[PDB]
């Protein structure tokens, strides 16, 4: 299915996911088109921080789903 | 009767997940439609770019007639928003109408972030930073992003 | 049981409390029917301002006791 | 297609196999070209001297327009390397160029463990004790070096 990842650079990518992706699984595709580090990535859905070991499932992101994508500050 | 107030959450809460805005979030905090989390981003070119705040709201029983109860539970070092989490807004009080929804509401405490209000200021110590030394008032904004909000 | 809070807007709101009901929760309560912030509320019983961990029942607040309710100077 | 990036690999590991660098090695971890395995090597007059650290490098389907994933495997003490072996480098981010191959990226990484970035760090804890006491900054890194890189 597809979501769609929202950034503050307005900007708007699409995934193709499954409701059984976790969410370490979403940050790793979102480093293979965009190439930030997981490690970086703070995953946003419904007001909450999405946790690593969790399903999209477990918080109910469906299809056409849009989840916020924001980055961490980190030095070089 | 607060059916009427369920009613109209659960559209605002439809119309969030269809489009949600790309600088704030919200949603039921668990199993209860009249409490809910929000986080707003830091905006670009602001001393808090990169953080992320966490918001409380609670929703009368008779919205939209009254606006909803809405708080900081993040700490943020603002002219506008006290050691409370409290946020000088008049649509919060006095300006709220039920033609607002809570996107708006989001959307003003984003912008909010942006521009400050010095001038009528709920936190005058603040206030008097920002008005005098800029640049002191975006080293302790920037601190406070960096120990709070991430 | 009931009591009232007069305003300096003359007006007079009435609440049901408990004896037991801490002066936050009146706070609380105030906050609910009239908007007004915790922080704002000043209360004011037989001539003293409450403190917010005492309940209604140390000050002797009772059935149709009034009590005054005036608010802080805040900036937007 | 990435048939393109295939091809462009296959001429990257040529061209290393032919004069490989004396502090680095790289090249296919089995039959997967897109994922290799490196070797760097502590550079002499640092506290990693000694050390064979080793990494992962994962080329995209599009290389060479967006740089390799390349993270450090073996635990290294450094400002500007993390705990998962992220690296901190521009051209592995922003300023990545087709122009680039892995070679570079890895003499880059060998020239960052001798020359630190402590005043913009990955790390900032292990940056402070850089900067401060660097004679406890080789001691912890020539340690770390000790139990883990060889």
């Amino acid at each position: 299915m597809q979501i769609f990842v929202k950034t503050l650079t307005g900007k708007t990518i699409t995934l193709e996911v499954e409701p059984s992706d976790t969410i370490e699984n979403v940050k790793a595709k979102i480093q293979d088109k965009e190439g930030i580090p997981p490690d970086q990535q703070r995953l946003i859905f419904a007001g909450k921080q999405l946790e690593d070991g969790r399903t999209l499932s477990d918080y109910n992101i469906q299809k056409e789903s849009t989840l916020h994508l924001v980055l961490r500050l980190r030095g070089g | 009767a607060g059916s009427m107030a369920l009613k109209r959450i659960h559209k605002e809460l439809n119309d969030l997940a269809r489009d949600p805005p790309a600088q704030c979030s919200a949603g039921p905090v668990g199993d209860d439609m009249f409490h809910w989390q929000a986080t707003i981003m830091g905006p670009n070119d602001s001393p808090y770019q990169g953080g992320v705040f966490f918001l409380t709201i609670h929703f009368p029983t008779d919205y939209p007639f009254k606006p909803p109860k809405v708080a900081f539970t993040t700490r943020i070092y603002h002219p506008n928003i006290n050691s409370n989490g409290s946020i000088s807004l008049d649509i919060l009080r006095s300006q709220w109408s039920p033609a607002l929804t809570i996107s708006k509401v989001l959307l003003s405490i984003c912008s909010l972030l942006c521009d400050p209000n010095p001038d009528d200021p709920l936190v005058p110590e603040i206030a008097r930073i920002y008005k005098t030394d800029r640049e002191k008032y975006n080293r302790i904004a920037r601190e406070w992003t960096q120990k709070y909000a991430m």
